[PDB]
């Protein structure tokens, strides 16, 4: 519970990285660029690319936090079950300004203005020694330019599972944190300190290049 | 800064700190809804025994509020097995909407299965966020699978068929947590549904004396009285009134 191992990351295409080298994690979080069936300014993963992510190698016992929007409320549930998780909670983030007023955005496809972002919580295996029920399932927090999601999620996760190793998929550089390894394609090279992980990484990627396998 | 830490520290839920909880439109529109509304109609019916097909004509909007066990935690409760077996597709218009109260547990998954079983696609997820301003110093017994204290309920919106009448509402209702054993849902859900101007044939399944409302047919086991007549009800939607959205002028006669 004391442990505060410094931030580590890997710039990669998460479709191609061999995540078996990273070992096992108490908590996985992912914020995927879901294919939400529209022209977008960023690259998305196809439904099949999301299904094929090797999430099952990342944990034996623990929790998955999976951000979902639009049709991914249903696809994320499919992925979660396919990867061997049961959904046991759903966090909502109410997006506010500096004055705790809701920021309300409208898609042309939609009946309602949207005030929130959803995060599915999955469980795999027999997690022991987590602190369930410290936090509640509603986050009220300000939109930031450097992150897609509020930093409050990292505090909720730490209180739930203090000192355990954690992994983030589709993280930005602002998201790197103690006890976390961050994966994403906007990160700046590779930064690894865990001797177990540094060994396995050298041994898998001796010429430090992560190509289409 | 951090309302999550603050909740851990004090027991005040982050939603307690949301503020503000232009629109001379809404006067003119809540007015047209009020003028187009059918007289309230209601029927006592044990929905497990009762043949749902007796409810005609086919509905533009269905609000479905089955009494989940999780609402009562402080016999007549419905499981997701029971709910999924309801013949909702038999009474829904080919173009129509459903609003299903799913709770905060397994309903968030099983309610989506139900929507697709009945032929709808889930198009909105409306969250009822409950504040604890009046009593921050109470501690709910956690559901065994729960990771977090649950402080909201979800009402899923479904659509079947194809996609003076705009869109101002948000997918959030914020109210104080009701007293123990008060199972009522916020009346704000009716406001959201009526504001969509989806048609005038509106069914509330598992409604109660307390939820009866102009413009709605209420059907439920606890109703003390009934006024429902299928022929009278059908006559509200007879020509020239068949295609009204419920947000326009009543059509003039002599
Ligand atoms: C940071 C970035 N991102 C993308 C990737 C990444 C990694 N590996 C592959 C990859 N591909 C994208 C094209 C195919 C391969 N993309 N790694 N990091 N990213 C993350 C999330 C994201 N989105 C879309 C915007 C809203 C976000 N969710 C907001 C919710 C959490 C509150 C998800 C867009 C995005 O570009
Ligand atoms: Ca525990
Ligand atoms: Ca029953
Ligand atoms: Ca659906």
């Amino acid at each position: 519970a004391d442990r505060l191992f410094p931030p580590q990351w890997i710039c990669c295409d998460i479709r191609y990285l061999d995540v078996s080298i990273l070992g096992k994690f108490a908590v996985v979080m992912a914020d995927p660029p879901w294919d939400i069936h529209m022209e977008l300014p960023y690259g998305t993963l196809t439904d099949d690319e999301m299904r094929r992510l090797n999430i099952p190698v990342l944990q034996d016992d623990g929790f998955l936090f999976l951000w979902v929007t639009g049709r991914a409320m249903e696809l994320g549930r499919e992925c979660l079950n396919l990867w061997g998780y049961e959904r046991v909670d759903e966090i909502i983030w109410v997006k506010t300004n500096q004055l705790q007023r809701i920021i309300r955005t409208g898609r042309t496809g939609h009946w309602l203005n949207h005030g929130k972002e959803h995060c599915l919580v999955g469980v795999k295996g027999n997690p022991q020694g987590f602190n369930q029920g410290l936090d509640c399932d509603v986050i009220v927090a300000e939109v930031r330019s450097t992150s897609h999601k509020p930093d409050e999620i990292y505090g909720m996760i730490e209180r739930l599972s203090p000192g355990t190793r954690k992994i983030e998929l589709f993280g930005r550089p602002h998201n790197v944190q103690p006890n976390w390894i961050t994966l994403g394609n906007q990160l700046d090279g590779i930064h690894l300190l865990d001797p177990d992980v540094v060994a396995r990484f050298k041994q898998r990627y001796p010429d430090g290049i992560i190509s289409k396998p | 800064n951090d309302y999550c830490q603050h909740f851990v520290d004090t027991g005040h839920r982050p939603q307690n700190f949301i503020r503000d909880v232009l629109r001379e439109l809404i006067r003119l529109k809540d007015e047209l809804i009020a003028k187009s509304n059918t007289p309230p109609m209601y029927l006592q019916a044990d929905i497990e025994a009762f043949d749902i097909r007796e409810l005609t004509p086919k509905f533009d909007v269905i609000l479905l509020e089955p009494p989940l066990e999780e609402y009562y935690r402080e016999e007549k409760c419905w499981t997701w097995d029971d709910i999924m077996k309801l013949e909702i597709d038999e009474i829904a218009a080919p173009r129509s909407f459903i609003f299903l109260w799913c709770g905060s547990g397994e309903g968030l998954d099983l309610g989506r299965v139900c929507l697709r079983k009945w032929g709808y696609r889930r198009c909105e997820d409306i969250c009822w966020i409950k504040t604890n301003k009046n009593n921050p110093g109470k501690t709910k017994t956690l559901d065994p699978k729960a990771v977090f204290q649950r402080t909201k309920e979800h009402c899923l919106m479904g659509i079947k068929g194809t996609v003076i009448h705009a869109n101002v509402d948000i997918d959030l209702i914020i109210t104080e947590e009701p007293e123990i054993g008060n199972i009522e849902k916020p009346v704000e859900i009716f406001h959201i549904i009526e504001h969509f101007c989806l048609g005038r044939r509106r069914l509330h399944l598992f409604g109660r004396d307390s939820t009866i409302r102009p413009g709605w047919l209420t059907v439920g086991p606890t109703l003390t009285n009934s006024n429902y007549n299928a022929e009278t009800y059908a006559s509200y939607f007879s020509a020239p009134n068949s295609y009204l959205t419920g947000c326009t002028e009543e059509i003039e006669r002599l």
